[PDB]
């Protein structure tokens, strides 16, 4: 079986996409770091690739889709 | 901003070092009735209606 560690965000860094020029700036965004340690990564004869399942933003996209046009809401 | 010139050249002769030079793709489809859409439908504006109706 797959071994599967968590990892556990503890600092809101949600912040305001409208101030920020396009694409935003990321030098100058709020920012947490996440150390996670594993004892053992790879016990076997073979390479190991890795997989993350990441979190996508809990907070709700600032224009609505319509299928059939391109969708220019992605900057705020 | 290009020259098209033809004296009785096929289409293809005529396209040819146009095509190339603006670096360009022809490209064709047959129109089926039932499972296509109208080619020349497409959607526009705030509330995405047809651009032009019917």
């Amino acid at each position: 079986d797959d071994v599967v560690y968590p990892i556990e965000v503890q600092e809101d860094t949600t912040f305001d996409p409208n101030p920020l020029p396009w694409p935003w700036p990321q030098p100058e965004l709020p920012v947490e770091d996440i150390e996670i340690t594993v004892p053992n990564a790879n016990p076997t004869d073979n390479i190991i690739w890795p997989k993350w399942t990441l979190p996508g933003s809990s907070e709700k996209p600032a224009e609505p889709y319509i299928p059939g046009l391109p969708w220019l809401g992605a900057p705020k | 901003l290009t020259i098209v010139f033809s004296r009785f050249k096929s289409f293809h002769d005529t396209a040819k070092n146009v095509l190339a030079d603006s670096q360009l793709t022809i490209v064709c489809r047959r129109y089926f009735h039932g499972e296509d859409p109208h080619p020349f439908a497409e959607l526009s504006g705030e509330l995405g209606l047809p651009l032009i109706e019917g």
